[PDB]
This record gives structure tokens, sequence and C-alpha cells, in this order.
RNA sequence: GUGGGAGAGGGUGGUGGAAUUCCCGGAGUAGCGGUGAAAUGCGCAGAUACCGGGAGGAACGCCGAUGGCGAAGGCAGCCACCUGGUCCACCCGUGACGCUGAGGCGCGAAAGCGUGGGGAGCAAACCGGAUUAGAUACCCGGGUAGUCCACGCCCUAAACGAUGCGCGCUAGGUCUCUGGGUCUCCUGGGGGCCGAAGCUAACGCGUUAAGCGCGCCGCCUGGGGAGUACGGCCGCAAGGCUGAAACUCAAAGGAAUUGACGGGGGCCCGCACAAGCGGUGGAGCAUGUGGUUUAAUUCGAAGCAACGCGAAGAACCUUAC
RNA sequence: AGGCAAGGAGGUAAAAAUGU
RNA sequence: CGCGGGGUGGAGCAGCCUGGUAGCUCGUCGGGCUCAUAACCCGAAGGUCGUCGGUUCAAAUCCGGCCCCCGCAACCA
């Protein structure tokens, strides 16, 4: 209903769903795709060939909407993200550059129980 | 058997086509100790293929080994508290042995009176591309890239 | 409980149970799957292997959410259960009542389990005796169901509520 | 481990304590908004700790990158 | 004293982005979140993820260290201020002015509690859901006190180098910082690591000693009773300090040493698993066993390693009953 | 491209109670 | 009896609600883990859905009778 040719694609890392979002120059998405969009509702949601499977379910989506050039962007470390990265660069897709951004805080607020005695 | 990779059998080939391959099957299709009696079933499997499928009878043997064959199979190992499923390739060998074993059990599992009809229809089968093995090794691509979910454990 | 749905069935001609209660009667697959799409529903195959396959024009996916439902409230409602022994003595015992008690309070079938081990000759009395007392103080919030059964090494007593 | 590019020695004669300076500094952060420790810069402790806090100071300014984005991978 | 020098030392006044969450605007759709697995949980009034703006509140990633500061608790964005101690060089001044410290005053993490503010995250109590035989728990989702600031208390501690402070002396080496130097190597002052002597119950320590001394204080006098009871004192209260007995037992304790074990780490092995064929387990029977029963079912064998075993020959005999 | 590494990762993450 | 909700493996229920599919938890039975027990693991035995019918091709289920039972109603006299 949109399209824009040029654009990002988004890796949200964590733990139990390696989440993808793909989206144009400025900022709004365009299509977002998970491992629960292609089934896997579980623990085998956070699992590198899920990962895979759902960049490209986003990267067929993208070429629904006529689009071309990918910059990459990583936000974490999830346990496929490479998997995913490899997954976009083969879709026949313009895979730009590869940039790593970490939602690391600067030493923020004391987190959960499950990253406190990491400190 | 944490020492040696321990050997890969050697066959005496075979006594009509020359070739070990077939006297591995015919030792797989010998059950209860009797290659003097499956070896001869063989023979007349192949006979039985030369009249109908208009084939060299070892051609047709070849060529059904070639359509049984799997290149990522699946197996067991428990990881986390529960089994997962690993797919991944198998040795030429091994997946030789496989296709021998899988035509074996088709062999035993089709519907017909004497077995080396049998024998020689799922020989014509797997020639064609369908069958009762054909359809094993099917299964078993089918389980592999559908469990590849766990293809990160290559062991 | 799983049955093929859509186009899924493997047959020519399916018999149609339309959305209310109705036997549309004796038809085709493809006509059946057309009448579902005209409700925005599906096609669920509900009594497999006959003479004319069944297509019912139901809602799947709620329906599947319906009985996974049912599944879990049955199981999960509950049976609780304390296991005591032979020689019990009193802090204990009342610490086990209390238990017992809260367990009912919550909302759930009690059951009261003992193992024995050591010479089966005056196993069954004192059990009854401990667990017959039991009852006794709790025939306040509970009830008595299945009576002291001993049965070889294995003796169970089930106790349910009042006021659930 | 690092051992082919000590920061220290390839740049020339400068002082620690201008921040005005941003293509002198760029040295020292590395990739990221990060700064290289004693294993890659080549350093006396004081000197080092001298370089970080004006390193941050540059930071309160502007002119060093806060955080910056890993190319490549 | 002059002359420097390092420092997250301490307080006061700011302020810097990353992050989180909140709230809008966008664009977007069916799940997200979670986990050994899941469920609660939130999401079609459109969540999550994604960009734009702010609203807040905390804490400050890297540098960062095994480092530095402080008496100790402790202390880290960064600046500014006020301000501690310290260390050196000069040996310039004073001329034994020192060292300790019963009491006392003073500080004194974190929690608590009072009063008011703030309130994002976290998160006792508390409610969930799972785990479970039971779960008041670990796992997961909320969530209030509280964390934060201010005043005022409290004042305990693995307040620990489990090592009081002061000085002197007694082999080195090595790294670490920090100063002075005639600056490939000295010299001082810290912080570690390895060790001469020596000590010590050893482990260890070993110019930062637990060595060898002296000085002065603190406490020890078996464990448990018990940091309790009584009193006294302090505290708004929690409690704290101070500190017994009666009784009661022949051990309480430490170091190592063998071994034993470990749901400790490495390396190996075995038909141990895997890979493979085919059985037992199911059918019937053949046995032997348990069990019962019975006049007697002779006796023993007990997880592997008892169970087609002693019995490699029970009609009598055997043969014990 | 390797020689040995120096680091950041997420897989190990089954739960296991006693004595006739 | 007046009205409504249901009777399901030995006991409690999921299915009834969409007509085909009756499962699980506990109890009995046996083995195995084990040094033994617990749990555990795996099964065996155990219902035709109170039940008679009808509807329906297939009834647990839609539906009616009856048993009933429960809950209520036994009120103004
Ligand atoms: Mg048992």
């Amino acid at each position: 209903k949109r399209q824009v040719a040029s654009g990002r694609a988004y890796i949200h890392a964590s733990y139990n769903n390696t989440i993808v979002t793909i989206t144009d120059p400025d900022g709004n998405p365009i299509t977002w795709s998970s491992g629960g969009v292609i089934g896997y509702k579980g623990s085998r949601k956070g699992t590198p060939y899920a990962a895979q499977l759902a960049a490209l379910d986003a990267a067929k989506k993208a070429m629904a909407y006529g689009m071309q050039s990918v910059d990459v962007i990583v936000r974490g470390t999830g346990a496929g993200r490479e998997q995913a990265i490899r997954a976009l660069q083969a879709s026949g897709l313009q895979v730009k550059s590869i940039v790593d951004d970490t939602p690391v805080p600067h030493n923020g607020c004391r987190p959960k129980k499950k990253f406190r005695k990491a400190s | 058997a944490r020492r040696r990779r321990a050997e890969v059998r050697q066959l005496q080939p075979d006594l009509v086509y020359g070739d070990v391959l077939v006297t591995a099957f015919i030792n797989k299709i010998m059950r209860d100790g009797k290659k003097n009696l499956a070896a001869r079933i063989f023979y007349d499997a192949c006979k039985i293929i030369q009249e109908k499928t208009g084939q060299e009878p070892l051609k047709v043997f070849k060529q059904a080994v070639e359509n049984v064959k799997p290149r990522m199979e699946v197996r067991s190992r428990r990881v986390g508290g529960a089994n997962y499923q690993v797919p991944m390739e198998v040795s030429p060998r091994r997946q030789q042995s496989l296709a021998l074993r899988w035509l074996v059990q088709a062999a035993n599992q089709r519907p017909e009176r004497r077995a080396a009809v049998r024998i020689a229809h799922e020989l014509m089968d797997a020639a064609e591309g369908k069958g009762g093995a054909v359809k094993k090794k099917e299964d078993v691509e089918r389980m592999a890239e559908a469990n590849r979910a766990y293809a990160h454990y290559r062991w | 409980k799983e049955y093929l749905t859509n186009e899924r069935i493997r047959a020519k001609q399916v018999r149609v149970v339309g959305p209310d209660g109705k036997q549309l009667g004796i038809m085709d697959t493809r006509e059946a799957l057309r009448l579902a799409q005209e409700m925005d529903l599906d096609l669920v195959l509900v009594g497999p292997n006959a003479d004319p396959p069944v297509a019912r024009i139901m809602d799947y996916s709620k329906w599947r959410y319906e009985q996974q439902m049912a599944e879990k409230e049955a199981r999960k409602t509950e049976v609780k259960s304390i296991k005591f022994r032979v020689k019990i003595d009193e802090h204990d015992y009342q610490t086990k009542l209390g238990h017992i008690k809260r367990f009912l309070q919550e909302g759930h079938k009690v059951k009261v389990t003992i193992m024995f081990r050591g010479r089966e000759v005056a196993h069954p009395e004192l059990g009854e005796r401990i667990l017959n007392r039991v009852t006794e103080d709790l025939k306040d919030l509970a009830v008595v169901e299945m009576k002291p059964e001993m049965l070889g090494r294995d003796m169970n007593m089930l106790l349910a509520p009042v006021k659930v | 481990p690092s051992r082919k590019a000590k920061v220290k020695a390839t740049l020339g004669e400068f002082d620690l304590r201008d921040y005005r300076n941003v293509e002198v500094l760029k040295r020292f952060l590395s990739e990221t908004g990060k700064i290289l420790p004693r294993r890659r810069t080549g350093l006396s402790a004081k000197e080092q700790r001298i370089l970080a806090k004006t390193i941050k100071r540059a930071r309160i300014l502007g002119l060093l990158p806060f955080t910056e984005k890993l190319v490549r991978k």
C-alpha cells in the first residue's frame, strides 16, 4: 500500500525471540517478521534457524513492497543474530553495511535478578 | 570405540557381476545366515527385472540405490534435559548402507507371495522414482529442514 | 482430537453440516469450501472414515482454543496430596492439619497418602486411628469419600471440601 | 592481545590537555565511543588517566563521539 | 617553612549523554513476553519491535586495573568552589615539643525508624502462575515498604589483611603506582607477588612479618548454655552496649594426611551409550524362585555378583522333610 | 592465509529425599 | 409434585454447547529406577456416557419420556 525502495533493517536480538523489523530512510517501518509469524511458539522461538527463517520472511515481505537497498542494524545478541544477518545477505537483497548498536545503558538502573550477580 | 576409527568392512565381490555393492545388498537381504539362498533369490529378482523393465539388472539396481539415498539425515541427542532430533550430513558409505537397509525394509512390507517378486518390484520402483524405499528416503529428508531448528548442534 | 482442515479432505463427496444443527445433505468438496468461504468460516472433517466423509462448516481456531482451555481447566480444580507416616506425633501433625486446611480453603481436593515400611502387623490399625482422627478434626470444612483403603502396602484416603 | 598499532608511538608530539583538537584523539577512542586500554594505548598510568580525563571533557563538549556504531562485522 | 606533586578523599552548587520506563505523534500487525519446559502476564480501545519529541527519576558503560584515595565505613560522568590528609626535595627554622591511650567526644556500610518531598528501575512483605509428594522457596509476572534527597536518629557487621597502633632492626628479586634525581640506573613513599634467616600447630608469614625487640592499650581463659537471663544505660521503637550463673557434656576446635565421595575440573578407557542385527518383556510350555498352601512342600542362595544356582540327573533310593 | 592465542558472546543449563 | 441444571471409566471431571472423535487425575494390577521406598516410568484391567427411545447417515452430545438427584419452590391458608 506504501513503497520506498531505499531503507533500514532492524534486528532486536533477545533471548526468547529474534525480532526483525524492516523500515524506511526516515524511521517508520514497512513490515516486520518474527519467529512466531512462521510457526515456532516456544523456546525454539529463540533459535538461530528460526531467526533465519524470520529474516527470510521479512525479506520476502519487503520485496512485495518494492524494496531494493538495505542497511543493517543489529540491536543486541540473541541466539542467531549472525544467522539472520547471513540470511539477509543471501536473499538477493541489496545488502549495504553491517552496523551493531547496543541498548547497553552506561550503567543506569540496577536490572532484574537475571542480570544481577553480573552486578 | 574411542580408540580406533574402526574399519569399514571388506566384502569379497559378486559371483555374477563383480561389484561389492551387489554383495553388500545380498548380505543385507540375508537374514538367518543363508547367503547361498538369498543370492539365488537376488539372481531371480534380477532375471525378473530383465524380463519386465528391459534394462540391465545391475544398472537398475544401481539406479535404485542412487534414488534411495539421503543427504541430510536425522539423529538423537538429549540436550537441555529433553531429547531433540539432530539433522546432519551422511558419510557416503553410511548413506549407502542406510539406503540398502531401507530397500530391504521395503521388500519385507510389499504385498505379494514369493519374496523374489517383491524385491524385483521394489527394484523397479526405485529405478522409476517411487516405491517404499523411496518413500522412506523422502520421509527422512522431510524430517530434516523441518527440525533444522536444532541444527546448531553439529555434535 | 485432531482432524483435517480447509481443502485438506482427500474426498470427492463430503457431506455438509451447516453452522446451526442442520443436515444440508450429501455434497462435493469444492461446494463445501465455497459455502465455508461464504460465511467467513472454514471446513472441518469431524468423522473422516465412513461413506460420505464429514464436512462441518465451523470456526476451527476458536474451537481448538476452547478445547485446549477445557483440557487445561480440568487437570489444573486439582488433587493436592499430603504424605504421613505410621508413628506420627503432635506439632508435626498440627502443621500437617493446618496445611490440609489451607489447601481446602484454596479450592482443591485433598489426598492423605501414607508411606509404609517395617513389619505389616499393626500398620493398618494405627494408620486408621490417625487418619480417622484427622478426619474428625476437619469435619468442619472437609468430608470423607474413599474410606481407609490399605491395598497391600498402598494406603490412600481421599478428602473433599464442604464449600468449594 | 594488541601488538601492531601501538597508538601512543605513531602520532608525534602534542599536548594531552588540548580538547579542541579531535583528530589528535581520534586515535584514542576506538571503533565505538570506547577508549583503548593500556594493552592498546601504550601510556603511563598517570598519563593514561590524564588522557581519559581529557576525553571525558571532550565528550561533555561534543567533539569526540559519545557513542558510535560498529561498522562491518 | 619554602618549592612542587598525585589522587573515585570530603561537602556544596551545577550540569552531560547513553539507558529505562511514562505520555503524545507517526508508521505498522497478531503476537509479544518468558523458559529446563511452560503457564500467569499484557495485545486489536492496535501491544511488542521501529523512528520523532518530551516528561521524569536514578545511577554513571568504556578508561578500569591485579590500580588510586581515605583512619575505617567507604569513594568513581564531568566541571566549579570550599576543604582534609599525604608524599618528596631543600635540610633552612623549632629543639624531645614524642608514643600510646582506661574513660569521653566524634565518625561510622546496609538495612530500620521518625518528618516532609520524590517515585524510573529495581523490589521484602503480598497477590499471582509453574515447580513440587508438601512450596510459606529457588524459576517466571506483577507489586507495597523501601531504595533516592533533606533534616533527625540508629550504630550493627566476615566494621576482615578474620593481622591494634608507635618506632628500631633483620638477604634478595620481581611487577605495580607515585616523587625526587648526575632520568640505560639509583634513590625515597605506597600496593602486590616469589622467597634468605628466623618463626609458627602447620598452612603460611616473611623490610606492608604472624621474625627479632621494646612501648602502650584492648581482650582470652573448655564447649554449650549465651551475646541469652538480671540489672544498668542508650534508643521514638526495633534492639544495642555492658555481660553472668545454675546446669550439662568429654570432647568443641585448627592445620594438614591418608582414603572415602562429590548432581567438582581435565585425560582416558570397556559392547558402557550411540550405530547395527536379533531377541526377552507379550503367547504356550519347560524349568528355578517368591509367595501361599500343606502332614511335609528338606536346606541354603539375595542387586550386579539369588533366581536352567549347589542339583553334572528327586519314581524308591537319592533325601536332609 | 595460518601459527598459538587475547576478548565479547549462548549452548552446559534434567530434577533427585531418606534408611528393613 | 411445582421449575431449572445435570447424571461419564472403581471416585471426581474434561468432552455435551459445533453430532462422528470419550481423555485425565486419582484407585486396583504388574513390572522396572533402586541398595529399599517414595516419586518416577511404562503399560495392563477398568466406560457406550442414568438411560429408553427418537432425531439421525453417526447421539454422550440435538430432542423428548422416565428415573432421579441436586439446587430451589412447599408461598397467600
Ligand atoms: Mg511404586
